Order: structure tokens, then C-alpha cells, then sequence
């Protein structure tokens, strides 16, 4: 209500059409700038804002048109969590881990569920039932093709069988 | 220039010998401490041998 | 006055000195001209007088940059020197050398404007007696007691809490004597005068929707020389409008006093004047005494000015310490090892000097509180050589005594400051300079010889000390008489 | 002269040449006594403003290109044994090997009186040694 910035100037509160602005991005990287636009016009995102963006995140093909090295939906949505927590004060609620818990489980990366698992647990007080299962389906998966881990590190290897390159 | 480093370094080899003298001032207080248990022991043992 | 709009035309440009030439005669020296021409300009462009060429042509030096200046440029003069607003309505707010509000606040407001170079006050305006200034501090005001019309070198980087003990002198003096402050930057980083605003703000120093008690003036690094050696003129023109006008004792902090002096040292360098020993300008001695001077205890009122000192190469022999020190009456040293011991306000009392130590001065009391309370720190630094060269037990009943006492006066000279009443939780105090003698009076002879050691850590006062005895007396008796029930 | 020497048979006759240089600070030497009577006003220590730049012309010459290379050794006077001179220190950016030489090292017998460990060299990487 009549939100003040650091020094005690008035701040937009009307979050409404960048939101909208942001639901219309097809690559998620896009969805960056809406944020940097918005900043500069002294209208800072709300908890809404950084939800839409992780909706465009986990509904977006990719980064960029172009292919990007190591790119990585998980790592983006962790960032921008850690974001809004630290840097601008505001507390994820159960739909932000819920979407990052959707992308782990669509990715595959059973284990990284398992850990947002615990923070649903702890911190939204309840994870979505099908979330959980879904991801032990790739767990129980991965562990009938052989795949719980990669394939190098199980290699035994003595003191001088060591290639450190 | 080197007139003035030539002091610096001077003064600079004053410090690890202030440091090390420091080192031996601890490694003697220690000895100094356990020897210091004879001023009260002492004075009983030579009796008849005076 | 007769110079006022007075048209001139830019002749030459070099750097940052730009010489004006004027077909009526050039205006009395220190006068301020404006160039009307902002043909390209982000920000006006003002020029001061410190020279003249001839009848008709002037040096001056730019508070700003000289960029898209063009020769026979017109120029006009304001009339004379710099003008900056003074009055009740600067309280809370920040301004530059030129008295432009730059926290973008709406306008000032001012009723009155005052020229930024007054001459200080004559020998018949001195104060008729030195006073001394309760800062509401034990250890200030014991051991280096402030003094009226007097100049304090804090002496001490950051990482002590210099800023908290700014604030916390901001708010007593105010709370007690009814004085304002004015605080000048002077080639500081702007990064440190914007973390200084915001705690000024956070601690109600500095309060928006209330009533302010701090002024801030803030030349900084980025600005040209010509801005910096001004600034604290500016911020000092100020206070004495406080000073006369209000009859109040004012406080003047300086960040720092040797910028100020490199900073003139740099415009005389522009000028093409010929340096002194080590680099210094030739007018080292008068650009500081024309300053200090203004700094001194009126019949109407007074200016204590806290002057935050920087030692170049740690050279004390250097020229610019050399002289500031000549001005000095006080000094506090902040170090980290005491901070690190846990002591705040981290002052090494020992380090710390004042010239109003003296009973002509104080009184009785206080001084011989004073002398006998350093003499017990003295002895109980060579007490803590002797009892680790050999043990505590090594030494004398009355040495062993005297190392307890000596012990509660370091925990006793600790204090929790009001300003710290948020980010640290622990109510503030605010002793009284009687109150201070009697406690350590009482202390020194040994009739607080029961009381535990812990009870003077960060306590005001003698009275809390009791209160902290008896609550832990309190708490060590419920634990006990719990720990018997299992 | 003997540079432009070098660039012809580095650049015409793509040949790989050795370029021999004692001693480099004349250079810088000779133009500081001349720099007084052009007019200029003597920098630190007293060695020309042009200093750095017209080292820095020189030494850029003096380069491996893709049609040939020139091995350089330049020796450097240090004048005083001062090796925080103008002069020897504007030459340390311009070198890919460094060899300084202690006057105390020699006293003791010990020659070639190299300080090891204030030599240097940039070719000592794995990569690129054993």
C-alpha cells in the first residue's frame, strides 16, 4: 500500500500489464528484460510477477532461438528464487516451488526432486502427490537401465589409476 | 628510489629480528616457568653435606 | 553589489581555470559567476574568482567540468560570492558547494542565503571562559573531555564504528544541549555518503516525515578540486548561522580535514603556483587557519567541530598532519583491537589526549578522577606483563586488587548508544558528566569491590550497574535453586 | 638502423633472425639529453615525458610475425642498481624473458650472478615446457 523505495520514495504498485507482457514471451530469456523494463520504470516485480516468469520458464521451448551451451531451466528458476528472497525481501510461496518441482520432474532430474520434495515439505507444508510419483518413476526408471549415476564414477580406480589430465 | 628502499629494507630486517628475539623471549619463559619450581625445593637437600 | 549581473566573456580555458574578461572591470575577488551558455551542457556551469590578470581580465576556477566551452562565451556575475541557504528549513537535508538540494526532495525553501567566505570572529567575540561539552559519553567526557569552540581529531579508520559514533554524538548533543549538526564530505567515496544517509534515516537522525537534526554537505571525489575545497566552507557557513543567529552550540564533523587540504593543494597547482616541501601548496598554514579559525566558542554561541584525521604514509612529521594538529584540542583514538576485545565505543583511552585536562578548567574532581583513572590503566598494562611472565599469583595483594579494579574500569568504560537502540537491541544511555565522576570516584576507592566484573559491561551510569548485579544475582540464584530440584 | 635491418630479413627473406642489443638504454639515455634543448620539461627523475611512448614505438618493432620471427636479446642497464628507475622498469613490459642480475650474487663468486627469484619467464607453463 503506497509501497516506498530505499529512500523513501513512492514506488508503481501496478504490476498487472507486465505480467501480461510476460505471459506473451515465447523464450524465456525474453522474460528477463520485462523484469529489467519494469525495474526501470519504479514498478519492482511482486510475488504474482516472479510466479508468471517461472510459468514462462517451465512452459518455454528455450532459452533463446539459438541453441545455449549448458543451459539449464532448473538453474534459472533457482536464481531468480534466490532473487526475491534475499535481494528483494519476499518469501516464495507453495506456486513457485511447485513449479520448480514440475520442471525437475519433466527434466528427469529425479534427485533435484528429491530435495525440492523436502522443501515443499517444510516450507509449502504439502508437495503435489502425482509431483512425487512421477519422479520416483524416473528414480525406479533410471535404476532398471543401470543409470542411477554416471557410469565413470562407479569405475574403480587404484592411487596411480588416477587421470587428473 | 634505492636510498630510501635502502633504509626500508634496513628497517625491514629490524622487524623479523624484533619477531625472533620475541620467539626466544616465549621459548625461555616457558623454561623459566618450570625451572622456577627449585626456589621452592631447594634449600633442604644440603643439609649435612654442609 | 554594484557587480551584480555584471557581463563578462570567456578568454581563456585551460583545464579546469578559465580567465573572463570584463569591459567594466573585473568583480572583487571570490565573487561568483554564472555562464548563461548551456548550449550543450547536462548541468550549469558557475565559476569563481581567485585572480586578476589585469583591470579588465580574471582567473577563475570551475566547480564543474569546462566541457563544450567556447571562448568570448558570455558570463554573468550573481553579485558576489557563493550563496548557500541557511536556516531551519536545511535540517534533514543534503546539498553540494553550491546549496543545491540533491536528494531530489522538493525545494529548500530557504528564507535567506548567506556568502560561503566570512571572516572569522575578532578577539573581542572569543568566549569568556573555555566550557566544557557533555557528549553523554563516559569515556569522552572523563578521560578527554570535550571542549566549546574546539576541534577533535578522530583518529581511526572505519571498521570501529566511527559512523555509529557520529550518530550517536548527533543525537546527544541535540537531546542535551540543543544543538544541531552539519556533516561534510569532503572527497569522500559516494558509495559511504549514501550508506551514511540511509543509517541517518534508519536511526530518525534524519527524519523524513518528522523534525531532522543533521545537515549533510557532500563534495565528492568525482567532482573537480575547485568543489571540494570549498564544500566545508559551505557546511561551516551553516553552523555559524546556528552559531549567531540562534545562539546554539553547533557541531561541525568533517570527512576528512586532509582532503580538504589536497583538494587546495590541487587548485593552487592549477594555477601554476609553486609547490612547498613535499608537494603542499605555499598557503598550507593559511588555507587551514582561514577555516579553523571560523571554528571557535562566540559570546552568542559555539562551533565543536569532530574532524576525521588521515595520517599520509603514517608520516605524523608530514606537513598537512603536522599543521592540523596545531589546531587540534582533543583526540580519540578508535582501534580495531579494542573493538575486537569487544569494547564500544572502541577508544583506547590511553592513546587519547585533551588540552582541557586541567583543573583551571574542570573541576577538581573530575580531574583527579581523571589522572588517577589513567594511572590504574598504565599499571595494569605492566601488571599484565608480569603475571605472564611469571602468574597471577606472583604478584602483590595490593597489585592483585589493583588488577580487578583496573579490569571494571575497561568493562565500565563501554557504553550502549541509543542510536544502537534497533540494529543491536539494548536500550541506550545517556550518563551525566556528574554522574560519570561520582561512579568512577566510588570505583577507584573500592567501595563497588563485591559487585561481579560482568555487571560494567555496557551499563550506563552506576545505578544500571546495580540493577545488572542484581538481575544476575537473580538468574544465578533461579538456575541454582533449579538445578537442585534434579 | 640495425632494427630495420632485422625487418627486411624477417619480412623479405622469411628468414628467422637474431637481433643483439647492447645497450637498450642509450637509446632512452641519448634522447633524454636532448629533450632539455627541444623544449620539454623533464619528467621524473629527470629522463624525458616521452619516455614510455617512444620506447614503446621501438620495442613493438621488434616482434615475431606470421612471415618470419626474430629471437631479441636487449641487454638494460640498471643504473645505480636500481631497478626501480624509470628507465629498466618501462622495459619489463616489453619482454617475454627476464634475466636480472645482483650485483651481491657476483661478490660471492657466483657467475652468471642471476637473482632466480626475480627472473621470470612467460614459457613457464605446462603447457608448453615438460
Amino acid at each position: 500500500a503506497k509501497k516506498y523505495d530505499l529512500f523513501g520514495y513512492e514506488v508503481d504498485t501496478n504490476t498487472a500489464p507486465w505480467i501480461e507482457k510476460i505471459k506473451k514471451c515465447k523464450y524465456y530469456d525474453e522474460a528477463g528484460e520485462v523484469l529489467v523494463n519494469m525495474n526501470v520504470s519504479n514498478c519492482p516485480p511482486d510475488i504474482a510477477t516472479y510466479n508468471a516468469t517461472l510459468q514462462c520458464i517451465y512452459q518455454s521451448p528455450s532459452k533463446q532461438s539459438t541453441p545455449v551451451d549448458n543451459e539449464s531451466k532448473f538453474c534459472a528458476m533457482m536464481d531468480l528464487l534466490e532473487e526475491m528472497q534475499h535481494r528483494n525481501r519476499l518469501k516464495p510461496n507453495e506456486e513457485s516451488w511447485t513449479w520448480v518441482m514440475k520442471e525437475c520432474v519433466k527434466s528427469g532430474q529425479f534427485r533435484l526432486g528429491y530435495c525440492i520434495q523436502q522443501v515443499m515439505e517444510t516450507e509449502c507444508k504439502g508437495c503435489p502427490a502425482d509431483l512425487v510419483k512421477a519422479n520416483e518413476a524416473n528414480a525406479q526408471k533410471a535404476k532398471t537401465e543401470g543409470k542411477e549415476h554416471p557410469g565413470h564414477l562407479s569405475q574403480q580406480a587404484g592411487l596411480f589409476d588416477v587421470k587428473v589430465e | 628510489s634505492g636510498k630510501l628502499r635502502l633504509y626500508k629494507e634496513k628497517l625491514e630486517g629490524y622487524n623479523r629480528f624484533y619477531s625472533i628475539v620475541k620467539t626466544i623471549k616465549m621459548v625461555t619463559l616457558a623454561k623459566y616457568r618450570a625451572a622456577q619450581g627449585r626456589i621452592r625445593t631447594r634449600d633442604f637437600s644440603l643439609r649435612y653435606t654442609e | 553589489a554594484d557587480h551584480k549581473g555584471r557581463v563578462g566573456h570567456v578568454s581563456q580555458v585551460i583545464g579546469a581555470v578559465v580567465d573572463v574578461h570584463f569591459a567594466d572591470g573585473v568583480p572583487p575577488v571570490l565573487t561568483a559567476l554564472d555562464v548563461v551558455d548551456k548550449l550543450g551542457r547536462d548541468e550549469p556551469l558557475t565559476l569563481e574568482i581567485v585572480q586578476h590578470l589585469d583591470a579588465h581580465t580574471g582567473r577563475c576556477i570551475a566547480m564543474q567540468t569546462t566541457d563544450l566551452l567556447k571562448l568570448k562565451a558570455k558570463v554573468v556575475s550573481t553579485g558576489g560570492n557563493i550563496s548557500v541557504p541557511v536556516g531551519r528549513e536545511t535540517l534533514g537535508r543534503i546539498f553540494n558547494v553550491l546549496g543545491d538540494a540533491i536528494d531530489q526532495r522538493g525545494p529548500v525553501g530557504e528564507k535567506l542565503r548567506m556568502p560561503i567566505h566570512a571572516v572569522a570572529p575578532k578577539l573581542a567575540d572569543q568566549a569568556a571562559e573555555d566550557a566544557v561539552l557533555t557528549t553523554g559519553i563516559k569515556v569522552i567526557d572523563l578521560i578527554l573531555p570535550y571542549c566549546k569552540g574546539g576541534k577533535i581529531g578522530l583518529f581511526g579508520g572505519a571498521g570501529v564504528g566511527k559512523t555509529v559514533i557520529i550518530m550517536e554524538l548527533i543525537n546527544n548533543v541535540a537531546k542535551g544541549h540543543g544543538g544541531f549538526s552539519v556533516f561534510a564530505g569532503v572527497g569522500e567515496r559516494t558509495r559511504e555518503g549514501t550508506d551514511l544517509y540511509l543509517e541517518m534515516m534508519q536511526s530518525k537522525v534524519i527524519d523524513l516525515k518528522g523534525e531532522s537534526k543533521c545537515v549533510l554537505v557532500y563534495g565528492q571525489m568525482n567532482e573537480p578540486p575547485g568543489a571540494r575545497a570549498r564544500v566545508a566552507q559551505s557546511a561551516l557557513t551553516m553552523a555559524e548561522y546556528f552559531r549567531d543567529v540562534e545562539g546554539q552550540d553547533v557541531l561541525l564533523f568533517i570527512d576528512n580535514i586532509f582532503r580538504f587540504t589536497q583538494a587546495n593543494s590541487e587548485v593552487s597547482a592549477l594555477l601554476g603556483r609553486i609547490p612547498a616541501a613535499v608537494g603542499y601548496q605555499p598557503t598550507l598554514a593559511e588555507d587551514l587557519g582561514q577555516l579553523q579559525e571560523r571554528i571557535t566558542s562566540t559570546t552568542k554561541g559555539s562551533i565543536t567541530s569532530v574532524q576525521a584525521v588521515y595520517v599520509p604514509a603514517d608520516d605524523i612529521t608530514d606537513p598537512a598532519p603536522a599543521t592540523t594538529f596545531s589546531h587540534l584540542d582533543a583526540t580519540t583514538v578508535l582501534d580495531r583491537a579494542v573493538a575486537e576485545s569487544g569494547i564500544y565505543p572502541a577508544v583506547n583511552p590511553l592513546e587519547c589526549a585533551s588540552r582541557i585536562m586541567d583543573p583551571d578548567v574542570i573541576s577538581v574532581d573530575h580531574y583527579n578522577v581523571a589522572q588517577d583513572v589513567v594511572q590504574m590503566l598504565t599499571k595494569y598494562r605492566e601488571l599484565q606483563d608480569i603475571i605472564a611472565v611469571l602468574g597471577i599469583d606472583e604478584l602483590s595483594e595490593e597489585d592483585k586488587l589493583i588488577v580487578d579494579r583496573a579490569r571494571k574500569l575497561v568493562k565500565f568504560l563501554s557504553q550502549p548508544f541509543q542510536v544502537a537502540e534497533v540494529f543491536t537491541g539494548m536500550t541506550g544511555h545517556y550518563v551525566q558528566l556528574d554522574d560519570t565522576i561520582d561512579s568512577f570516584s566510588g570505583l577507584l576507592m573500592g567501595t563497588y569491590d563485591q559487585v561481579p566484573e560482568m555487571a560494567f559491561y555496557m551499563v550506563g551510569g552506576i545505578n544500571s550497574v546495580l540493577e545488572k548485579a542484581k538481575k544476575m544475582a537473580e538468574e544465578a540464584a533461579e538456575l541454582e535453586k533449579m538445578r537442585r530440584a534434579r
